[PDB]
């Protein structure tokens, strides 16, 4: 029984590592997806002011 | 964007100055050919020979 408890513990830590990677991955994907939209909108703003 | 606005200001200023410059000399030419005579020819030739 003891060993089943040990295995559950190591499995919890494995799941924690997987979720850490997944959440930081999504956070970096969000960095890029936010910055690209900001880049395109600022650049179209430039184009508008220049045309003015 | 501000940089290009300023550069286009400069470029249009130059574009206009060019036309003014060429037309000034074309007008001067036509005026001269319309206004020279024996007196002006004699004056020019005498003034250059006086320093030849």
């Amino acid at each position: 029984d003891l060993d089943l408890a040990k295995a559950s513990a190591t499995d919890q830590l494995k799941k924690a590592k997987a979720e850490a990677q997944v959440i930081i991955e999504q956070a970096n994907k969000r960095r890029s997806q936010i910055l690209d939209e900001a880049k395109a909108e600022a650049e179209q703003e430039r184009t508008k002011i220049v045309a003015q | 964007a501000q940089a290009e606005i300023e550069a286009e200001r400069k470029r249009a200023r130059e574009e206009l100055r060019k036309q003014v410059a060429i037309l000034a000399v074309a007008g001067a030419e036509k005026i001269i050919e319309r206004s020279v005579d024996e007196a002006a020819n004699s004056d020019i030739v005498d003034k250059l020979v006086a320093e030849l």
